[PDB]
Protein backbone atom coordinates (compact mmCIF):
# COMPACT_ATOMS: atom_id res chain seq x y z
CA UNK A 1 0.00 0.00 0.00
CA UNK A 2 1.74 2.94 -1.55
CA UNK A 3 4.73 1.23 -2.31
CA UNK A 4 6.02 1.86 -5.88
CA UNK A 5 9.23 -0.37 -7.97
CA UNK A 6 11.00 2.63 -9.72
CA UNK A 7 12.60 1.38 -12.94
CA UNK A 8 14.56 3.71 -15.09
CA UNK A 9 17.86 4.97 -16.51
CA UNK A 10 18.42 7.20 -13.23
CA UNK A 11 18.25 4.88 -10.34
CA UNK A 12 21.52 2.41 -9.89
CA UNK A 13 19.27 -0.11 -8.56
CA UNK A 14 15.48 -0.19 -9.20
CA UNK A 15 13.85 -0.87 -6.20
CA UNK A 16 10.65 -0.36 -3.92
CA UNK A 17 10.01 2.37 -1.74
CA UNK A 18 8.34 3.02 1.73
CA UNK A 19 6.58 6.24 0.24
CA UNK A 20 5.16 8.61 2.97
CA UNK A 21 1.41 9.68 3.02
CA UNK A 22 1.11 12.93 1.53
CA UNK A 23 -0.55 16.07 2.91
CA UNK A 24 -2.82 16.81 2.12
CA UNK A 25 -4.85 14.08 0.08
CA UNK A 26 -6.19 14.20 -3.93
CA UNK A 27 -10.03 13.59 -3.98
CA UNK A 28 -10.90 10.39 -3.09
CA UNK A 29 -13.78 9.10 -5.73
CA UNK A 30 -15.24 6.41 -3.98
CA UNK A 31 -18.14 4.93 -3.30
CA UNK A 32 -19.15 2.65 -0.12
CA UNK A 33 -21.85 0.30 -0.75
CA UNK A 34 -23.11 -1.24 2.59
CA UNK A 35 -23.43 1.91 4.29
CA UNK A 36 -25.28 3.54 2.02
CA UNK A 37 -27.75 0.68 1.53
CA UNK A 38 -27.55 0.51 5.74
CA UNK A 39 -29.37 3.88 5.76
CA UNK A 40 -33.00 3.70 5.28
CA UNK A 41 -34.49 4.20 1.43
CA UNK A 42 -33.43 7.28 -0.34
CA UNK A 43 -35.01 9.47 -2.88
CA UNK A 44 -34.07 9.92 -6.16
CA UNK A 45 -35.33 13.67 -7.47
CA UNK A 46 -36.40 11.67 -11.13
CA UNK A 47 -37.20 15.01 -12.48
CA UNK A 48 -33.59 16.08 -13.09
CA UNK A 49 -32.79 13.04 -13.82
CA UNK A 50 -34.86 13.06 -16.80
CA UNK A 51 -34.35 16.40 -18.14
CA UNK A 52 -30.06 15.86 -17.81
CA UNK A 53 -30.63 12.51 -19.55
CA UNK A 54 -32.15 14.45 -22.53
CA UNK A 55 -30.50 17.66 -22.67
CA UNK A 56 -27.07 16.49 -22.42
CA UNK A 57 -27.30 15.08 -26.07
CA UNK A 58 -24.41 17.00 -26.90
CA UNK B 1 11.35 -50.62 7.27
CA UNK B 2 10.39 -49.68 10.62
CA UNK B 3 10.78 -45.60 10.22
CA UNK B 4 7.56 -43.67 11.97
CA UNK B 5 7.43 -40.55 9.73
CA UNK B 6 4.54 -37.85 9.46
CA UNK B 7 5.41 -34.89 7.92
CA UNK B 8 3.31 -31.88 7.33
CA UNK B 9 4.12 -29.09 4.95
CA UNK B 10 3.05 -25.86 5.98
CA UNK B 11 2.83 -22.61 4.72
CA UNK B 12 2.84 -19.39 7.07
CA UNK B 13 -0.07 -16.41 6.09
CA UNK B 14 0.53 -14.10 9.37
CA UNK B 15 1.84 -13.61 12.36
CA UNK B 16 0.11 -12.81 16.39
CA UNK B 17 2.40 -10.45 17.74
CA UNK B 18 0.62 -9.57 21.27
CA UNK B 19 -2.82 -9.85 20.54
CA UNK B 20 -3.34 -8.94 17.44
CA UNK B 21 -2.57 -10.43 13.86
CA UNK B 22 -0.59 -8.89 11.16
CA UNK B 23 0.02 -10.68 7.78
CA UNK B 24 3.41 -11.10 6.18
CA UNK B 25 5.77 -13.95 5.77
CA UNK B 26 8.61 -13.35 7.95
CA UNK B 27 9.91 -14.26 11.38
CA UNK B 28 10.83 -17.71 10.35
CA UNK B 29 10.29 -20.53 13.21
CA UNK B 30 13.72 -21.91 14.66
CA UNK B 31 13.66 -25.97 14.80
CA UNK B 32 12.26 -27.69 17.28
CA UNK B 33 9.75 -25.87 17.93
CA UNK B 34 5.86 -26.39 19.01
CA UNK B 35 2.58 -26.59 16.84
CA UNK B 36 -0.58 -26.02 18.75
CA UNK B 37 -3.33 -26.43 16.48
CA UNK B 38 -6.18 -23.25 16.65
CA UNK B 39 -8.23 -22.59 18.75
CA UNK B 40 -11.68 -20.39 17.76
CA UNK B 41 -10.88 -17.68 19.76
CA UNK B 42 -7.61 -16.66 17.83
CA UNK B 43 -9.75 -17.71 14.58
CA UNK B 44 -12.40 -15.27 15.85
CA UNK B 45 -10.01 -12.27 16.26
CA UNK B 46 -8.77 -12.62 12.88
CA UNK B 47 -12.10 -12.80 10.95
CA UNK B 48 -15.17 -11.52 13.04
CA UNK B 49 -12.98 -8.56 14.31
CA UNK B 50 -15.27 -5.54 15.48
CA UNK B 51 -16.73 -2.70 13.09
CA UNK B 52 -19.71 -1.49 11.63
CA UNK B 53 -19.02 -2.88 8.24
CA UNK B 54 -19.60 -6.32 8.13
CA UNK B 55 -21.39 -8.87 6.38
CA UNK B 56 -22.49 -12.86 7.17
CA UNK B 57 -21.89 -14.80 4.95
CA UNK B 58 -21.35 -18.31 6.40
Amino acid sequence: AGECLVVGDSTPIPSIVKLELPNPEPRSQSIKFHKKWSESWRTPSFEEVIMRWRKENG
Amino acid sequence: KDEDIFILTVQPVGIFKGEEFFQGNSMLPSPTEPVFLVEDDILNKIFSNEKTKIFHLG
